[PDB]
């Protein structure tokens, strides 16, 4: 019945604003300090913020110190988060946790944690993407290169859902312009080449996008 | 910001004993907490107060906090304990992370990786674009460095790696990318994908022909 619940998350342009919530259910809100931890994709965690039960003292992360404002509401039992002039590099899952405390006492805990939500600032619109043909004893290995698209995700099958077993396609590359790559490979007999005929079939529906891509040596 | 350092990687074998540290000066004047996280998951508090643990925390995992450093020790460690782990330390009313550690209880022998490397396609040639791409597969523990190399001189420019995931047969795989012009790629003699793995090394090579 202890929960933390996120809400708020989204895509945002840079230089954009976001507002988070956490609501509270299972004990009293206004007993305890809650505070924001986040994490960027494959990286560690970074404490945000944190305020009282009460709602008086207020603490920031120096990363965020003028761009972020914490505050709660304990008649509503909610906790928000208020961004502005995001950064790329804000990109992380932002999680609620409750302390042990009504402050931020010297040997204080977060006992409780909310399952988070997800923040992606990036300048990036949706796009579909280009598909190219990757080409070279008894194996043969063939692909496609998903390049520039966006958002997540891409399906990609190879002649049409007849070949799966020997296929790996490779989670997508995050690149520096906000836009995603992905390739697919599938390993097929080298005898057979030039005889037998390999597509890709890439779907993007974000963008409404399919293509079929006949792969040759 | 005093800053919590951590080793970034622990392998231990099941049954064995765990050592995760955890560095930094204004520790040890201070009480250090460990948080535990497993994949896709929340964190966890398993250690608080230096060396108190939450009620429902299995007994195996204990810490102490020896003069600058603080350590969490996993007795037995089971599979179920892979993940990864931080330290946190209270700097007046500012909490500090420490950079984490990647407990990997190993499940499996030592597998190197299957490094893939495709040239630039014609059409994106012809599109006055070059995406040399590096697919790595079936490696364990799920650990990779990449580089590139231009004539056997190291690319650091146009590079785009994943970081590795799990694939489904418990092994890891990654993806680098070199983006490249048509000219640049027209005028070297070959391009390489050096990939390290447990202190091995796979380097393939394509060239323009």
């Amino acid at each position: 019945e202890v929960q933390l619940v996120e809400s708020g998350g989204g895509l945002v342009q840079p230089g954009g604003s976001l507002r988070l919530s956490c609501a509270a259910s299972g004990f009293t809100f206004s007993s305890y300090a809650i505070h924001w931890v986040r994490q960027a994709p494959g990286k560690g965690l970074e404490w945000v913020s944190g305020l009282s039960g009460g709602g008086g003292d207020t603490d920031y992360a120096d990363s965020v110190k003028g761009r972020l404002t914490i505050s709660r509401d304990n008649s509503k039992k909610t906790l928000f988060l208020e961004m502005n002039n995001l950064r790329p590099e804000d990109t992380a899952i932002y999680y609620c946790a409750k302390l042990t405390g009504y402050g931020s006492t010297p040997g204080s805990y977060m006992d409780v944690w909310g399952k988070g939500t997800t923040v992606s600032v990036s300048s990036a619109s949706t796009k579909g993407p280009s598909v190219f043909p990757l080409a070279p004893g008894g194996t043969a290995a063939l692909g496609c290169l998903v390049k520039d698209y966006f958002p997540e995700p891409v399906t990609v099958s190879w002649n049409s859902g007849a070949l799966t077993s020997g296929v790996h396609t490779f989670p997508a590359v995050l690149q520096s312009s906000g836009l995603y790559s992905l390739s697919s490979v599938v390993t097929v007999p080298s005898s057979s080449l030039g005889t037998q005929t390999y597509i890709c079939n890439v779907n993007h529906k974000p963008s409404n996008t399919k293509v079929d891509k006949k792969v040759e040596p | 910001s005093f800053e919590l350092t951590q080793p970034p990687s622990v392998s231990v074998s099941p049954g064995q004993t765990a050592s995760i540290t955890c560095s930094g000066d204004k520790l040890g004047d201070i009480y250090a907490s460990w948080y535990q996280q497993k994949p896709g998951q929340s964190p966890v508090v398993v250690i608080f107060q230096d060396n108190k643990r939450p009620s429902g925390v299995p007994e195996r995992f204990s810490g102490s906090n020896s003069g600058n450093t603080a350590t969490l020790t996993i007795s037995g460690t089971q599979a179920l304990d892979e993940a990864d782990y931080y330290c946190q330390a209270w700097d007046t009313s500012t909490s500090v992370f420490g950079t984490g550690t990647k407990v990997t209880v190993l499940g499996q022998p030592k597998a190197n990786p299957t490094v893939t490397l495709f040239p630039p396609s014609s059409e994106e040639l012809q599109a006055n674009k070059a995406t040399l791409v590096c697919l790595i597969s079936d490696f364990y523990p799920g650990a990779v460095t990449v580089a590139w190399k231009a004539d056997g001189s190291p690319v650091k420019a146009g590079v785009e790696t994943t970081k590795p995931s799990k694939q489904s047969n418990n092994k890891y795989a990654a993806s680098s990318y070199l983006s490249l012009t048509p000219e640049q790629w027209k005028s070297h003699r070959s391009y390489s994908c050096q990939v390290t793995h447990e202190g091995s090394t796979v380097e393939k090579t394509v060239a323009p022909t």
